[PDB]
RNA sequence: UUUGGCAUAGUUCC
């Protein structure tokens, strides 16, 4: 009766917007990244991408309910440094990575039939 | 502050199996790919059953449900196809869904298997896989009479399990606890992985505190809808999109 | 009821193995072999065939309505 | 319409003295599990009152070897006064001792 | 209005204010023929 | 005695006390004494023989049976008061045999001394490794788990039926379950549970349970309800119209036929009219039934008949398939009962090395104070049967099955003895530092669902007599706020609370008084 | 050997004149206390 | 005719008894249903077995702080004919007369 | 021709045999019938 | 008659005007929920969506009520009827005409109740005050009533098949009296017995203490995330505690900053030896007990059910009393998802590895048997031969089953003490034992050593026969096996003449159980 | 957009 239909989880609707930035008045460069319809999937490989950024001080996500879909990233970086740059640079990393792997694995499968 | 250089090989490649090694990667994208390879892949499935005639000893939803979960051969059009939230059409069109239709009545005094033998597709790539034993859908006594249309849409396994292309995905990494991820209150009672490079004596690597998880080991198998390289293939273009449009909606925000 | 497509674990298809399993079973074979020889390797694919109960041909003794 | 009366509402007795008919024979058979009908139909019941607090006809009697199940009882307001045969248990059906 | 006798599975004509008896077979238990409404089912 | 057991004048029914000490010979040929079989013992060995054990198992085509077992004097029936003068003995060939002498003076013994337990509590695995509340519970609990409750469910207008899709007999069985027919009709699935604290969701007995899992078939289930009207004026069958008719509501009346009955397969949400019937005032008065509030089920099938006197009669039957969702209630053979907490799709719960997610996660706390070992065996059993390929045996009282046998059974198809296995974390992919206790257990889905139990109410139907809500969940009533409540909200001192709910939340009403009299006016 | 608990509560809350297990603690005074002859 | 008498299902003088599986599967008739229950107005009934204290044996009891020491009761019954029972009770008074 | 050692497989063909030849409601039944 | 209408419950008095059924209550099934707040509760959307709250139109809210207006019966954020000056009510379930659609001030609205609304939850029976707390509702996809888990033993509630009551206050007077009297964090320390009614609940306290152990060094990644589920964090990560030649911190250095303000306390664990506090390393602690907390800062000691728990001086005692509610209720939602997100890596199971022990200890438990065997088998001996004296003021039955009994008891413990000092530092019954989450060690001996003695009516197991227990002992049997002395445990299984024995002692405490409720609650209400 | 009651039985939770 109470079912949430299964699309939910991944489908913005009319008027959600996919990431939202605000910042973090606790300490000085920081910032949160509020990002819908995502989990851990993009969470972890985000966060363990900051993690690799020697400018990068903090680097953390979160899901806060299980029930409701919306990811949560917090990191703080260095002066003359953005978290924003931080963040973009991790995506493109993560990208040109991903983009290798896949090249990798086509000419391995080449490899493996017929050679 | 950059990139990884990952590697992979190809232990073993058949028609439902591929065994691979990754390396030099971090074990958040090892796992992440794991996870895509489970959820993130579409696949042509069954999602709407209109029951013209169900005489048989099961009822319409029961029928439906099994119908569903029959896998169709998906290993190119589901490239092509559009989702059907996506698409201009009303309701269902050839380039959005794949109709399905079955007819089938028992006039013997022998039980009848109406099988997935009998699931018969407009578009002839789009098939269940025991078509080129069959996937039993019911059994027909004499006077029992099943006949319906099916549709089949496009999806990925978050939605729903049918969608799931794969069958078991084996996930390993350190199979010799070298890094003390998991702790064995008594070492020697636990058999040896399967790819552990120790001798009939010693149980347990010993400890490196300067290292950290690499050469993840996989083992995809697959459920007979795409074969187990496109499912490796599609993960890895899948999860790339899925950080592109997020780049994409950040570069807006910024601005 | 009668023999689910899918094993309900991992997913795999045991939907096309009970006429083969019962055939294998009727040739002389233990049930570990048969199961051997129809590949279901690990546990939770072996359960869906050695706990399965077919009342459908129970089912199919009374005759229908029409 | 007596038999079928006593039977069908489970006051034991005829139906202008229902006051100190014995109520709860005749129950309406479970039909939730074959389990459920099998022990609804191997039942018995001792019509000591479900609220008396002197609970020494609800323990578990030495005697009861054998003969009623050790385990099966419901609980609550008639835990240990309704019992269930044990699995090779019978009950004599009478002559006469000619 | 037709009715699937119980018994004989012969189907026959009954409107209202009508005994339900079956003809030729002499039951009298019937059963409501299926709609030719269409109901769809997701396959869920 | 003698003429007893050969069956010549004395029935094997009749019992036969002797009190040697107050001299006193008591026969019963009384009806209503309970009585159960004992093997016969005369000097220390069985009378019953190899023989009688081959003919025994050669009974097709040979008509020997338990009759012919009992003419032939090897059995007798005991009845209670005739145990008192009996020494009996649980096991033949250990209580017979040369020892230390106890008794060498043995007048019977038992067949086996796992037939003392009852028809529900045959099913239990293990229940020598058990706690006795925990039998009880199950016993009890028995009785609530669905499965197909009879073959010619389809020819039954049972006013509600709970039958599962799925059902498997168990992998871990007792051997008197052959009896009670639990291979051929069984209630439960096995399952692949892992006990462990995993996000917290199944603390307090609670489950959590594989969507993914759940999405394939698992423990899903059908719920049919049958609806019953007779056209007792002149009730009439008929199809209303809504300006024709005294009596009318806001339901629709679209779906019927022309005499007023609904065909089978047509979709009916809640609060729809299934039969149609109006009454002819002395000028048409509507008597419609309707379905039960939020079903959202299928018409399944229509009978049209006479009842008794000559009546037209119908039963109409509707089914709704219940998926299990996150209050739905589930048990093992174990006495362990709890209700889903929350379900993961297969790629968020943890993960062997072989890919092989658990169905079922269950909290460790339910173990160490309810000391139901039985559990923990069992889940070992059915993880050696189910790669062995036999189905274990797991009858009371055996001496030989032993859980050191079966953790060496195990460790030969290259699993830990005793049980455990190394599992994988589902979000972040590493290693969990202790290792799980993880195997195929055999679950049950008892009777108690969470549809049929959320109730809601705001302002909505009220009794007659005091002008209070309704009672009941079918009628919309309220939630009673009882002595101990009102004492409970004294204590808080929340004065204004407590005459709003006493008060103006239930009926509230305004009458005159006399300033010279106390009497209303 | 008395009574403790609910029925003690009970016993205790509606007092009546013929409790189930009375009882009287007594206390010597001098040398009956230590040496066990006049005890 | 002096009535009609309800009749337990699968016994003696139903018409399910010695049937085979195959006829009751062409009865719609369940081969697997144990029977033993009464079918009233549709429903299924099933009758409770009741306990009761065993007739025509003496019985030497005690009572609490009644007048008498010691009872002792004979419940009889002549052959499940008539007058169903009478109880009647040999006492013996207590020592503590004044 | 004592069973020894074998027990574990004739007292279970013994109880089958009982339930074979009685059931599981045969007082019901009997005490109707009689 | 009207006597018999006025006279008992269910009679006008005492069933009508001491008690009846209200309005704006609803009842459902409770789940877990360890992501909520100590005084939230999750609702159902069915459940808010079908019970209104009157809100009265002023000009700070006249905007968002008529939207509200707007939106209707139908969609969830709606409303249901609007009240007019007058008092006639315009209804909103239908489609209604454009004009009744316009509010003006000191109209009402009945709108659905959303987030944030105080509500009134319970569970029956009421026994105590904190039996009747008023929760802040959230709204959530499924439908079961959602609460926190440290609320738990207030209610005593768990989550099999339970079902708990609610009642939404319909006044601002009210609501408020219910905000500033009867919330959850007010309620946390009871005037009954002036200790913290509600601690943490045997899985975030079978992990503190694991937590809390020496042995817990964090990465730093572990500790971005334990961080990151902080919400009284300053901001700051503190330095690590080894600094090389890996950075490195610390279970209690995370565990710090979980502890509120400045908090001074000093505890005691539960496996704190008698020679610690007396001999040398007083202050030093080999065994890492004696818990410190200087400061906010947890200097030493491992967390348990005595610092933890809901007894008198314990850490969050201190915390109630020095701080208040509002930083008492952040301290357990906080204890609480830190705890469960690092339990997601160390991971906690049971199972047979765990309830099975050693040979050695095996040929120490059957040793002891077989001594107290023989023990009693003197004792009954000399009682026959006569030359058993009696003990004064008892019978000649009453010494023997004494001395019999006090036998059986000391075999009984000195197998469960075996067992217990047999065990390893691995062991999951230690696990949940120690750290006092569920279980005692007397369960652990009965899994391992023995299950022990069996009573009825606190005498051994009576002669239901004529003069012996069961028809497979001899007459006039005094021995421990034939009265009922269970000498295997549950792992090695019972007999069938101790299965019937502990079946026939597991049905005294069904009966107690059944039996012992009526009188209580009368009791109770008497008092009243 | 209108409102049946009495009794009995079973079950859930402390
Ligand atoms: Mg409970
Ligand atoms: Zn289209
Ligand atoms: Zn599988
Ligand atoms: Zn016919
Ligand atoms: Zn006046």
């Amino acid at each position: 009766m109470n079912a949430p239909p299964a699309f939910e989880s991944f489908l913005l609707f009319e008027g959600e917007k996919k990431i939202t930035i605000n910042k973090d008045t606790k300490v000085p460069n920081a910032c949160l990244f509020t990002i819908n319809k995502e989990d851990h999937t993009l969470g972890n490989i985000i966060k363990s991408q900051l993690l690799k950024d020697p400018q990068v001080l903090f680097a953390g996500y979160k899901v806060p309910h299980p029930l409701e879909h919306k990811i949560i990233i917090r990191v703080q970086t260095t002066p003359d440094y953005s978290p924003q740059e931080a963040f973009t640079n991790a995506i493109t990393d993560l990208i040109s990575e991903l983009s290798l792997l896949e090249e990798r694995f086509r000419v391995a499968i080449k490899d493996k039939q017929e050679g | 502050p950059y990139a990884n250089q990952p590697t992979v090989r190809i232990t073993e490649l058949t028609d439902e199996n591929v065994k691979f090694i990754i390396e030099n990667t971090d074990l958040a994208v090892a796992n992440s790919i794991r996870r895509v390879f489970i959820a993130e892949v579409p696949i042509i499935a069954i999602d709407w059953v209109q029951i013209d005639a169900n005489s048989s000893v099961l009822h319409d939803e029961f029928i439906a449900h099994r119908l569903g979960l029959i896998p169709l051969t998906s290993d190119d059009i589901v490239d092509k196809l559009q989702y059907s939230r996506d698409c201009t059409c009303e309701e269902f069109c050839p380039e959005c869904s794949v109709e399905f239709t079955l007819d089938v009545r028992c006039n013997e005094d022998q039980t009848r298997h109406v099988t997935s033998r009998d699931l018969i597709s407009n578009s002839p790539r789009v098939i269940p896989v025991t078509s080129r034993d069959d996937i039993l859908i019911v059994k027909l006594r004499k006077g029992q009479e099943l006949r319906l249309r099916a549709y089949a849409k496009k999806g990925f396994g978050k939605e729903h399990a049918k969608w799931n292309p794969t069958a078991g995905v084996a996930f390993e990494y350190d199979p010799d606890n070298a890094l003390r991820h998991t702790v064995y209150p008594k070492p020697e009672e636990w058999p040896k992985s399967e790819y552990s490079e120790l001798d009939e004596d010693e149980s347990q690597a010993p400890y490196d505190p300067n290292g950290k998880p690499e050469r993840f080991y996989y083992n995809v198998e697959s459920c007979g809808s795409l074969r187990p390289e496109t499912i490796v293939l599609s993960a890895l273009s899948g999860l790339k999109k899925k950080l592109s449009d997020l780049q994409t909606q950040l570069s807006h925000e910024i601005q | 009821m009668i023999i689910p497509v899918r094993c309900f674990t991992c997913g795999k298809i045991v939907g096309n193995k009970w006429e083969a399993y019962l055939g294998l079973l009727q040739a002389e074979y233990t049930e570990g072999d048969a199961l051997d020889a129809l590949g279901l390797k690990r546990y939770c694919c072996r359960r869906m065939l050695l706990a399965h109960v077919d009342l459908i041909e129970k089912l199919l003794n009374y005759a229908p309505l029409e | 319409d007596g038999l079928k009366y006593s039977l069908a509402t489970g006051n034991w007795g005829d139906q202008k003295k229902a006051h100190q008919a014995r109520a709860g024979v005749s129950q309406v058979l479970n039909r939730l599990t074959f389990a459920s009908t099998l022990s609804h139909l191997r039942r018995l019941n001792s019509p000591i009152g479900r609220d008396g607090k002197l609970a020494k006809p609800r323990q578990l009697h030495n005697t009861l070897w054998g003969m009623v199940c050790p385990a099966e009882t419901p609980e609550g307001h008639a835990v240990g006064l309704v019992k269930n045969l044990a699995l090779m248990a019978y009950i004599s059906v009478g002559s006469q001792p000619s | 209005m037709i009715y699937i006798c119980g018994e004989c599975h012969t189907e026959n004509e009954i409107k209202s204010r009508d005994p339900i008896r079956c003809r030729e077979c002499g039951y009298r238990i019937m059963y409501k023929k299926r709609t030719k409404r269409l109901v769809v089912f997701d396959a869920r | 005695r003698k003429l007893r057991r050969q069956m010549d004048i004395i029935v094997s029914e009749v019992s036969m006390i002797r009190d040697i000490r107050e001299r006193e010979i008591r026969i019963y040929t009384d009806a209503g004494r309970i009585c159960r079989p004992l093997l016969i013992v005369e000097k220390q060995k069985l009378l019953l023989k190899k023989r009688h054990i081959d003919q025994l198992k050669e009974r097709e085509y040979n008509n020997y049976s338990w009759q012919d077992l009992v003419a032939s004097g090897v059995v007798e029936y005991i009845d209670t008061l005739e145990e008192e003068t009996v020494m009996l003995a649980m096991t033949p060939d250990d209580l017979q045999e040369k020892e230390v002498a106890y008794c060498s003076t043995y007048t019977h013994c038992e067949i086996h001394p796992s037939m003392i337990l009852g028809v529900c509590a045959s099913i239990i695995p293990f229940p020598d490794h058990n706690q006795s509340p925990r039998n009880t519970y199950q016993s009890a609990m028995g009785k609530q788990a669905m499965g197909v409750y009879i073959t010619n469910f389809h020819v039954r207008m049972d006013t509600l039926a709970h039958v599962l899709y799925y059902p498997q007999k168990p992998l871990v069985t007792t051997r008197s379950m052959e009896y009670l027919r639990f291979r051929e009709l069984p209630a439960g699935i096995n399952s692949i549970v892992a006990i462990a604290s995993y996000t917290g969701y199944n603390q307090e007995d609670s489950v959590i349970m594989n969507r993914s899992a759940v999405d394939r078939g698992f423990f899903r289930s059908v719920f049919y309800r049958s609806y019953k009207e007779q056209e007792s004026q002149e009730e009439v069958f008929e199809k209303p119209t809504r300006e024709t008719c005294q009596g009318m509501r806001h339901a629709i009346y679209d779906k019927l036929d022309d005499d007023g009955l609904i065909a089978p397969g047509v979709r009916v949400s809640g609060d729809d009219v299934i039969i149609g019937k109006t009454v002819t005032l002395p000028t048409k008065r509507d008597c419609s039934t309707f379905l039960r509030t939020s079903e959202t089920g299928i018409v399944d099938q229509v009978m049209v008949t006479l009842n008794q006197e000559g009546y037209k009669f119908c039963k109409i039957r509707v089914r709704s398939v219940r998926i299990p969702q996150i209050g739905d209630k589930f048990a093992s053979r174990h006495g362990q009962k709890g209700t889903c907490g929350i379900q993961y799709r297969q790629e968020d719960m943890p993960f062997t090395c072989e890919g092989i997610t658990p169905d079922i996660i269950i909290n460790p706390h339910a173990i160490p104070s309810r000391m139901t070992i039985g559990h923990l065996i069992e889940c070992l059993q059915g993880k050696v049967s189910a790669n062995k390929g036999e189905i274990g045996d797991a009858t009371p009282f055996n001496d030989a099955v032993n859980v050191q046998k079966i953790s060496n059974l195990l460790s030969d198809y290259g699993y830990h003895l005793r049980g455990n296995e190394v599992l994988y974390n589902g979000f972040t992919g590493r290693k969990i530092t202790s290792q799980i206790f993880i195997g195929p257990t055999y679950y049950q889905r008892l009777k108690h669902m969470v549809d049929d139990k959320i109730h809601s109410r705001a302002r909505g139907p009220i009794q007659i007599l005091n002008r209070q809500p309704m009672e009941g969940r079918s009628r919309d009533g309220g939630l009673r706020f009882g002595e101990m409540e009102r004492d409970c909200q004294i204590a808080h001192g929340a004065a204004q609370f407590l005459r709003e709910r006493l008060f103006e939340a239930s009926d509230p009403y305004q009458v005159h008084v006399c300033n010279l009299c106390g009497i209303m006016a | 050997n008395v009574t403790l608990g609910v029925p003690r509560l009970k016993e205790l809350i509606n007092i009546s004149k013929k409790p189930k297990t009375p009882s009287l603690t007594v206390f010597l005074l001098g040398q009956s206390a230590r040496d066990a002859e006049r005890a | 005719f002096i009535g009609k008498i309800p009749i337990m299902l699968r016994s003696t003088y139903c018409l399910l008894n010695g049937l085979t599986d195959r006829d009751l599967c062409e009865l719609n008739e369940c081969p697997l249903d144990p029977g033993g229950y009464f079918i009233i107005n549709g429903s299924e009934k099933v009758l409770i077995a009741q306990e009761k204290m065993a007739t025509n044996t003496v019985y030497v009891f005690a009572k609490k702080d009644s007048k008498y020491a010691y009872t002792g009761e004979c419940r009889s019954c002549l052959e499940n004919s008539s007058r169903p029972t009478s109880t009647i009770w040999v006492s013996m008074l207590a020592r503590g007369g004044q | 021709e004592i069973t020894p050692d074998l027990w574990q497989e004739a007292c279970w063909i013994v109880i089958s045999s009982y339930f074979d030849e009685k059931g599981l409601v045969r007082q019901q039944l009997d005490s109707f019938d009689e | 008659s009207l006597k018999q209408r006025l006279k008992g419950k269910e009679g006008r008095v005492r069933g009508n005007l001491m008690g009846k059924r209200v309005d704006f209550s609803a009842r459902t099934v409770i789940t877990p929920d360890p992501n909520l707040s100590i005084d939230q509760v999750g609702v159902p959307r069915s459940i808010a969506a079908n019970m209104t709250f009157a809100e009265i139109v002023t000009p700070f809210n006249i905007d968002r009520l008529q939207e509200l207006v707007r939106r209707g019966n139908s969609q969830y954020p709606g409303a249901k009827y609007i009240i007019r000056d007058n008092g006639d009510r315009i209804d909103l379930r239908f489609h209604p005409k454009p004009s009744d659609l316009h509010l003006q001030t000191g109209y009402k609205v009945e709108r659905h109740m959303c987030d944030g609304d105080i509500v009134i939850f319970n569970r029956q029976p009421t026994l105590h005050k904190m039996s009747m707390m008023g929760h802040r509702v959230r709204i959530l996809p499924w439908s079961t009533f959602r609460l926190n888990l440290s609320v738990t033993t207030p209610y005593n509630a768990d989550f099999d098949g339970d079902e708990m009551n609610l009642h939404l206050p319909q006044s601002l007077e009210t609501r408020a009296e219910i905000q500033e009297l009867a919330m959850v964090p007010r309620m946390i320390v009871t005037p009954q017995s002036n200790r913290p009614v509600m601690g943490i609940v045997q899985d975030t306290l079978t992990a503190v203490r694991k937590f809390t152990k020496r042995d817990v060094f964090l990465e730093r990644g572990e500790v971005m995330n334990l961080l990151m589920f902080l919400s009284t964090w300053d901001g700051k990560v503190p330095q690590p505690a080894i600094l090389k030649p890996r950075p490195l911190w610390t279970g209690k250095q995370i565990f710090s900053l979980i502890i509120p303000g400045h908090i001074n306390c000093i505890r005691t664990h539960s496996t704190h030896p008698d020679d610690e506090d007396s001999g040398p390393y007083k202050h030093i602690s080999p065994g890492d007990t004696k818990v410190v907390v200087e400061n906010g800062e947890l200097i030493m000691g491992i967390l348990c059910k005595k610092s933890l728990g809901t007894s008198a001086g314990s850490l969050v005692h201190i915390s109630y009393l020095e701080m208040g509610h509002d930083i008492t209720r952040l301290f357990y939602s906080n204890i609480q998802t830190v705890i469960n997100n690092w339990l997601l890596i160390e991971g906690h199971t049971i199972g047979i590895g765990d309830s099975i022990a050693d040979s050695k200890t095996y040929q120490d438990i059957q040793n002891t048997i077989k001594k107290a065997k023989q023990d009693v088998i003197e004792v009954i001996e000399k009682a026959h031969n006569n030359e058993l004296e009696p003990t004064p003021g008892n019978t000649l039955r009453q010494t023997f089953e004494n001395q019999v009994n006090r036998i059986l008891n000391d075999a009984r413990d000195k197998t469960g003490s075996s067992a217990q000092k047999s065990l390893s530092e691995y062991n999951n019954f230690k696990s949940m034992v120690v750290s006092g989450a569920k279980g005692s060690k007397i369960n652990i001996s009965q899994v391992i050593a023995v299950v022990g003695q069996q009573n009825v009516e606190g005498k051994r197991i009576p002669f239901g026969f004529k003069h012996r227990t069961l028809p497979h002992f001899i007459k006039d049997d005094y021995g421990p096996e034939s009265r009922g002395f269970v000498e295997n445990s549950y792992l090695a299984g019972l007999t069938p003449t101790e299965f019937f024995f502990h079946a026939m002692g597991g049905r005294e405490g069904l009966i107690d159980t059944a039996v012992k409720t009526a009188e209580t609650g009368y009791i109770q209400r008497r008092l009243i």
